[PDB]
């Protein structure tokens, strides 16, 4: 089970809750208090989804959908056949995600490395929460949360968006899209560069970071560096998720009209409003 | 054996106090359950 | 005597941690709901996405 | 080619998605195999080769040709696993069964186990493309100065115990990347010791090193040379310092 | 059947007891929920009905 | 407790002008500026840059593309700078009319679009060759070029290939900020719902995976930067405890792990697959499938 | 049945007591909330 | 046939036991839910029917 | 002979005896509960 | 030949016990299947 | 035919055992589900109809 | 020749046992196929 | 033709065996699904219509 | 054509063989599928029409 170098690192310590208790491994996996808790929550949520689609009568995993309660039910707990199962699954998902992050914390402080990874995961956890907890609360009902189905939560996406015309015109949406695109670009380029240096042309010696900096300088005139590219991609992904959470928290709580009409304040600015010509004149 | 290091007698004493507290808790709970059943039966 | 109070303190400390966590979750949710009460009424009149 | 089914409902789009499933299976296989050029074959806690070695086979050896005459590195290779192998570890089994922790027997910081672990890298410095040493003291880096930010040089070093252990003296800088890697400390005991910059936070009046306490600053591994630091020494130093986040927590205050 | 005690020469008691406890609590919760999800076998609603409340 | 998000102390000396490994030192500039604002995050040295034939061609063609679009913008605004700054995001050099089919358009807007797209073609392919040659000169692999080729594949599918198969340049993308968003929306609407395209879903899977993976990887390196993790090329051949602790974190967390070389293959592939799958999906829309929801219904992931 | 005291030779009793307090508190809270979610068993109303 | 015990000179009993346990639990759960999804083999709805509830 | 755990036959037999005592008590309680529920609301 | 380090005697004993367990599992499953067949046949 | 035992000199027994186990379980599931999809080979609905339930 | 370190005899024994298992599997499958045919034939 | 044994001097028998097995299984499955698509070669429907069910 | 054998001094046989196999297989599959798309070169539908089924 152990890698050639894993033994010296398997020591006691790095636990937030429990000590000697739950400080062991199941194969490669480290299981602590929060490993136990996240296993419990994940298994319970999986079994709840399976029982829900059994009740519905659907076993094609591409048609399984556990839908939330209705908008009329409000914030109340609904019949388990009418949305209570979605609610329990959401509770279990939150618990499992949080326990996964805290397990990562334990593992990090056992290995002696920084806590950047659970911090980065917390952003995705918080976006999921914005979607299923907070935005429903400000809107007054859990019926505005997305369903647990492979192709039905896409219907939720589409309808939630087209409730505001084209959702492309949300500005935080724009920022999130730009950051996602740039994150993918930067990841492709980083992989390409590291591999081009480490696996060079046939018959040539291995390269260094000098060659990488030189390639990107000759190409575009700037190299951010080995540490800079990592800081940059991390922050890019985090800002993408942050601006997505922003685009959604304001969508039906502070904005209610089509998002394309927001931009018409720059068109209605009193000094170029009635000039004739262009699209808006 | 004693993975924890407790001797059989330490464990006996601790289990004695543990069962004491357990039976007390269970008695309180069954009393509360009788009260709730007189108020709101569920069977 | 000493062992009874020790174990009871351990159990009550666990219960207090649980209660703190519950208080925190409830404060978060309830405060979000209240802040939602400050929003315009169209925040409660949105059409359903049916899912 | 709309509504043009080769058989049944199978058109170019279904062909494409199934072809992609196949390509993706092959690609997962390739990636997981290429992720096996280190760490294998798998071992037991006794050090022996395990009955289970995985479901993807370890791939064929590739060769890395190194610059500066450093040679050729083959991955995977028994030579690479033997060179990077720690021997005579100071750990005791916590249990006869597998999957349980191994406890240090002495000072895990000095014995280099756990988060204080170090790998036996080559006792040779990391070089740049020209063949010079990558990390130098800034005195030996011709042209290098502090272009911005606070200069730590001369600042006292506060430890986890909130006690002071010395003053910063010199800066060890990555020359090709133009960044600080280690700052050297003049210990009040008359010794010089390196500490990574990533584990040191510059305040206005002090440099705070919360990883290790005042007791540990003395037993930090030293450099055989005062102008160069080897990969091995770097790994030992950084491991020692990091291990304090666990093994110096009882002393840590505030 | 007479030699099942050898499962403890195979598995460690600690991991086994952890796993078994988690498994049992999970299964019990699952069945209680499966019952509550049925308008029948929901002892709360069924009691509310039986007693005219 | 120092997270290494920002640099505390900047140091610098003479500029790193580069390495001679096959490069023509005459086509490389000699000017460099150091900017400290970038030093708090990355490197501060701005420059130098290589100026050759392919970069010259790409610069010329791309400047002409930009300028053609801007000239149409100025015409559409009536030469009024105020209407230009007012309607900047609403102005557009739109793809030809359908009446022209695939022939050279017989309109001003359409021929302007045609010539701007010609310049775009030239610039993008010249830049591809630039990447290839800038790697070949330093004796580096061509992974950057093969990654750029996937984005070029999608861009081509959008602008050149699919308009041809579908038989009209009106299917291509207009040159405007809001108009190309409208183009995406109308594309999804014309062909059922593009969500129910499987290759669209795959492109999205890999886009999301790119961010998942870089968050994981950058957080990992910053977590093991205290052990020298950012120096990856030296960890690949002379493994240190940084690589081991990263691998072990991820093994203990989710059971499997990568190497310091091997996670960059994941990175490269997640990058290129976004645009590969997207290009295939865009090709199949209109040419093989007119509605994606009905296709999903027939193929078992949409209810009937 | 008489030898159940050996469970303290397996698990540290301090951590077990704390975890048991947590478990029991959360279970009781969950049940109280289930009952409050029903008008007939809700006692505040 | 009389030499299947050799399968323990090949696989480790801990891994095999864990794998077979997970496999059996999941299989049982899936079959139970398959029957629960069919109202003809949902024994709960049955008991609801034959007893008039 | 073979012990991947360190427990011997004696230790394993004792541990097993206690394990089975607990198992049978658990099963007894569950059986009584099942009887009561079958009396109150049968499912077969 | 052994990849686990177990001798023929060890593995034979292990297999004897595994067989006992398997046959008990199968016996309970058979009885349950017979019951369910008498109660609600499927074939 | 007399020399097929050299597949064991070429292949590792453990990997192929696990592989063919996974393959056989998945093939069994695949065929069972193929049948279940066809109302004429669904033994559950067929039994339902055969007994009037 | 060998890629996995098995002699001729080791592999011959392994194959004997593997073929025993395979023919048992196949006999069971054949019995089940005959049964399903009698119950509901497909050809 | 009499020298076709020299492909094993160019190819690793292990890679070849694995790839061949995968290729053959997938091709078989593909052909079987092609036949299942066509109504006149779906043995499952042919037997149904033959035996009157 | 006397000296076409030098393409093996130029090219490596292993890469050539792998690529040639993949290429020929994909070509054959594509041609067969093109034929299946056409009702006249669909040998299955033609057999149905021929044998009265
Ligand atoms: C290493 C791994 C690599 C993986 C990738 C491999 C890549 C390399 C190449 C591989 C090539 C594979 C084959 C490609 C070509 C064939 C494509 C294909 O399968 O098309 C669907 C193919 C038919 O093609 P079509 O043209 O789409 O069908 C139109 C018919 O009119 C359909 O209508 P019909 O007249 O037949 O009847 C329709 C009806 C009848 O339904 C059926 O007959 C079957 C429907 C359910 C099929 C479920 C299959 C699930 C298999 C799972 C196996 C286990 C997992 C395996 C993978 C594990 C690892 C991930 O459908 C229903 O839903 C009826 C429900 C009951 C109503 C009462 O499906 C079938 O023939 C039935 C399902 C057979 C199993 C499919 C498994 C996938
Ligand atoms: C109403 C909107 C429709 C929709 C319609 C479309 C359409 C139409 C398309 C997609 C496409 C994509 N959509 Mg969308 N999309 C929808 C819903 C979503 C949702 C969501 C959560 O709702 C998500 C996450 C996505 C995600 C995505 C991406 C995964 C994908 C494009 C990848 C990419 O990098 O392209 C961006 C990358 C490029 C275009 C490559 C560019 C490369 C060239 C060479 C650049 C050269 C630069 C140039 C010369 C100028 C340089 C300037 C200077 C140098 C500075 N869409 C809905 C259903 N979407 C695209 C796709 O891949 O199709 C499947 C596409 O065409
Ligand atoms: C610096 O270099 C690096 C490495 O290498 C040194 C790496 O490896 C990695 C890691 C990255 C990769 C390997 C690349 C591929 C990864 C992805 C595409 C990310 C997506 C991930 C997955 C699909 C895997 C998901 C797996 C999960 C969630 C595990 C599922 C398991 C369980 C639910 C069981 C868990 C068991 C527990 C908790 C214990 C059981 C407890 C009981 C009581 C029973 C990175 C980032 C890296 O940067
Ligand atoms: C479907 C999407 C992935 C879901 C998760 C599946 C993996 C899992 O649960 O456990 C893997 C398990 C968990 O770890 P493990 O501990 O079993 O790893 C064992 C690894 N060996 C045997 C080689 C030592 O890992 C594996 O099976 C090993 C390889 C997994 C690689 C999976 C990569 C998937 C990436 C998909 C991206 C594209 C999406 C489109
Ligand atoms: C676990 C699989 C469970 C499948 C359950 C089932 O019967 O599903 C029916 C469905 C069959 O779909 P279907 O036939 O019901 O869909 C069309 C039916 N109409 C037209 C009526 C809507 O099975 C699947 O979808 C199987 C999907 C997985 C197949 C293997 C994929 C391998 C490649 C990687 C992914
Ligand atoms: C879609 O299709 C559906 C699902 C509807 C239908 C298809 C269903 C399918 C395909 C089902 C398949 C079922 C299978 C393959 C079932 C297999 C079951 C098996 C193999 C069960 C085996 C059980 C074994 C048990 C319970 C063994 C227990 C052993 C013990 C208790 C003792 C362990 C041994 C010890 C302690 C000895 C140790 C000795 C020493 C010296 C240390
Ligand atoms: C989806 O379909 C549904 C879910 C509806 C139906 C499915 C049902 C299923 C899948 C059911 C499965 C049931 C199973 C697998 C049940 C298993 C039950 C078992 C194995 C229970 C075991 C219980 C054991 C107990 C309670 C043990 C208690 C022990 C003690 C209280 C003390 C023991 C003392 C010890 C170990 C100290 C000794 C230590 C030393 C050092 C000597
Ligand atoms: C659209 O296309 C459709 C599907 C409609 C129509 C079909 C199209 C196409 C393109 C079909 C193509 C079919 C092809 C190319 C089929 C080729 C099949 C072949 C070449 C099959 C070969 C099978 C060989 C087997 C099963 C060999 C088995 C050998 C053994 C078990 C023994 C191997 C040696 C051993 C065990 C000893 C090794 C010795 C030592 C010392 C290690
Ligand atoms: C869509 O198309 C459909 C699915 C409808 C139709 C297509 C179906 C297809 C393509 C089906 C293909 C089926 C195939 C290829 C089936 C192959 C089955 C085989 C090869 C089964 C083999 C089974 C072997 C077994 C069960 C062996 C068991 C062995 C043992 C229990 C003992 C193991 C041996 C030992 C331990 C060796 C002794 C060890 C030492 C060290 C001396
Ligand atoms: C102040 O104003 C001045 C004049 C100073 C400068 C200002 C300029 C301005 C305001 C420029 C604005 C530019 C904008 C807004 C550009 C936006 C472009 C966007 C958003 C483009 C999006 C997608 C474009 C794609 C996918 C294009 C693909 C094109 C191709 C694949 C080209 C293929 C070739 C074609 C169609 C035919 C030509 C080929 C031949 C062989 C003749
Ligand atoms: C009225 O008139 C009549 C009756 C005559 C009309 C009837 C016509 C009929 C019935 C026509 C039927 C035609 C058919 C059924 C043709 C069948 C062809 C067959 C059965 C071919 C058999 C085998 C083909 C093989 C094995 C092809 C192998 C090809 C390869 C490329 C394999 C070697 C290379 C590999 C595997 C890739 C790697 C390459 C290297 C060099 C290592
Ligand atoms: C979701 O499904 C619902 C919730 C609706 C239904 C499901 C309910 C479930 C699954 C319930 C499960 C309940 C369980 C597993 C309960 C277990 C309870 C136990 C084992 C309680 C033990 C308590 C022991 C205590 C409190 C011991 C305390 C001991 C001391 C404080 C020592 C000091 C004692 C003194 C001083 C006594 C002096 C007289
Ligand atoms: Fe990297």
């Amino acid at each position: 089970a152990l890698l050639s170098f894993e033994r010296k690192y398997r020591v006691p310590g790095g636990t937030l809750v429990g000590g000697n208790l739950f400080d062991f491994w199941v194969g490669p996996f480290y299981v602590g208090f929060f490993g136990v808790t996240t296993f419990f929550f994940a298994a319970l949520g999986t079994l709840l989804i399976l029982y829900g689609t059994a009740m519905e009568g659907v076993w094609n995993p591409q048609l399984i959908s556990i839908e939330p309660p209705s908008v009329e039910n409000g914030l109340a707990f609904a019949p388990l056949a009418e949305g209570g199962l979605w609610q329990l699954i959401t509770i279990c998902a939150l618990g499992a995600f949080i326990s996964w992050a805290l397990r990562e914390v334990e593992i990090c402080r056992k290995l002696g490395i920084g806590l950047h990874i659970p911090f980065a995961f917390s952003f995705a956890i918080l976006a999921y929460a914005v979607l299923v907890v907070f935005r429903p609360l400000l809107m007054g009902s859990w019926g505005y949360a997305f369903p647990y189905g492979i192709w039905t939560h896409l219907d939720w996406v589409s309808n939630t968006g087209y409730t505001y015309g084209n959702f492309h015109y949300n500005p935080a949406h724009m920022l999130g899209i730009s950051f996602f695109f740039t994150t993918a670009l930067a990841l492709a380029l980083h992989g390409a560069l590291v591999l081009s240096a480490a696996n060079p042309e046939k018959g040539q010696e291995m390269k260094t970071a000098d060659h990488e900096d030189t390639f990107f300088r000759d190409l575009v005139g700037y190299s951010i560096g080995t540490l800079g590219i990592h800081r940059l991609g991390l922050l890019l992904a985090l800002m993408a998720v942050f601006w997505s959470a922003v685009c959604m928290i304001i969508t039906g709580t502070i904005w209610f009209d089509q998002w394309s009409n927001w931009w018409y304040w720059w068109v209605e600015l009193p000094w170029w409003v009635d000039i004739p010509g262009g699209v808006n004149g | 054996l004693s993975f924890t290091g407790l001797s059989d007698e330490q464990a006996q004493e601790l289990h004695s106090v543990y069962m004491s507290g357990l039976w007390l808790f269970v008695t309180i709970a069954v009393i509360a359950h009788i009260a709730v059943y007189i108020w709101r039966p569920w069977l | 005597i000493n062992l009874r109070v020790w174990a009871l303190g351990q159990m009550v400390w666990g219960a207090f941690l649980a209660a703190v966590g519950v208080v925190v979750v409830i404060c978060l949710l309830v405060g979000t709901y209240l802040a939602g009460l400050l929003l315009p009424e169209q925040s409660k009149q949105a059409p359903s996405p049916y899912g | 080619m709309v509504g043009v089914n080769f058989f049944g409902d199978f058109d170019l789009a279904s062909l494409a998605i199934w072809s992609f499933w196949g390509f993706l299976a092959f690609l997962i296989y390739y990636l997981q195999t290429e992720n096996m050029r280190e760490g294998y074959p798998l071992e037991m806690e006794d050090g022996s080769v395990a009955p289970n070695q995985g479901l993807f086979p370890v791939p064929k050896p590739k060769t890395f040709k190194l610059p500066n005459g450093r040679g050729e590195i083959v991955m995977p290779s028994a030579e690479n696993e033997a060179a990077h192998r720690r021997n005579d570890l100071a750990l005791a089994r916590t249990s006869v069964s597998e999957g349980f922790p191994h406890a240090p027997t002495g000072n895990a910081l000095v014995d280099g186990v756990g988060p204080a672990s170090w790998v036996p890298r080559r006792d040779e410095p990391e070089l740049d493309a020209h063949g010079h040493n990558k990390i130098m003291p800034m005195a030996l880096a011709k042209g290098f100065n502090v272009t911005a930010g606070r200069d730590p040089r001369g600042l006292p070093v506060q430890a986890a115990d909130l006690e002071v252990v010395g003053r910063v003296s010199e800066l060890w800088v990555d020359v090709p990347e133009q960044m600080v890697r280690y700052l050297e400390i003049d210990l009040n005991s008359g010794k010089k010791r390196l500490v990574p910059m990533t584990l040191a936070k510059i305040w206005a009046d002090r440099v705070r090193v919360n990883a290790i306490a005042s007791d540990s600053f003395e037993n930090i591994p030293a450099t055989r040379s005062a102008s160069e630091v080897t990969k091995l020494e770097e790994d030992k130093i950084s491991g020692y310092v990091a291990g304090g986040w666990l093994y110096d927590a009882d002393k840590r205050k505030r | 059947m007479s030699k099942f005690y050898k499962i403890w020469q195979v598995f460690d008691p600690r991991r086994v007891f952890v796993a078994q406890g988690v498994f049992l609590f999970l299964l019990a919760v699952m069945i209680h929920l499966i019952l509550l999800s049925k308008p029948d076998y929901n002892w709360l609603d069924v009691g509310t009905a039986k007693y005219g409340r | 407790e120092y997270q290494n998000i920002f640099t505390q102390v900047q140091v610098g000396g003479a500029p790193e002008m580069g390495l001679v490994e096959g490069v023509d030192l005459s086509n490389r500039t000699k000017g460099t500026t150091n900017w400290t604002l970038l030093g708090w995050f990355g490197n501060a040295q701005i420059g130098p840059i290589y100026l050759g034939g392919w970069g010259t061609v790409s610069l010329i063609s791309g400047v002409l593309w930009f300028m053609t679009i801007g000239a149409w913008f100025w015409y559409e605004a009536g030469f009024n700078p105020a209407v230009f700054m007012r309607d900047l995001f609403y102005l557009s050099l739109d793809a030809p009319d359908a009446k022209y089919g695939l022939g050279v358009p017989r309109d001003a807007e359409g021929i302007m679009w045609f010539i701007a797209s010609f310049f775009m073609f030239v610039a993008v392919w010249s830049w591809w060759i630039r990447t290839y040659t800038r790697a070949a000169a330093l004796g580096m692999g061509k992974h950057t070029a093969w990654a750029f080729l996937s984005a070029i594949w999608l861009w081509m599918v959008l602008g050149f290939i699919r308009p041809i198969l579908m038989g009209s340049w009106s299917e291509a993308v207009p040159y405007g900020i809001f108009t190309h968003l409208d183009w995406t929306n109308n594309f999804s609407l014309t062909y059922g719902n593009l969500f129910y395209n499987p290759f669209h879903g795959l492109s999205i899977a890999f886009l999301y995976g790119s961010a998942l993976l870089f968050a994981m990887h950058g957080a990992t390196i910053l977590a093991v930067s205290r052990f020298g993790g950012d120096r990856e090329l030296e960890q690949i051949v002379d493994r240190g405890t940084a690589a081991e602790r990263a691998a072990l974190f991820w093994r203990w967390t989710m059971g499997f792990n990568a190497t310091m070389e091997g996670i960059h293959r994941w990175a490269w592939w997640f990058g290129v697959l976004v645009t590969l799958t997207g290009g295939i999906g865009i090709l199949l829309s209109g040419t093989v499938v007119d509605n994606w929801y009905v296709w999903a219904q027939v193929h078992g992931y949409a209810p009937v």
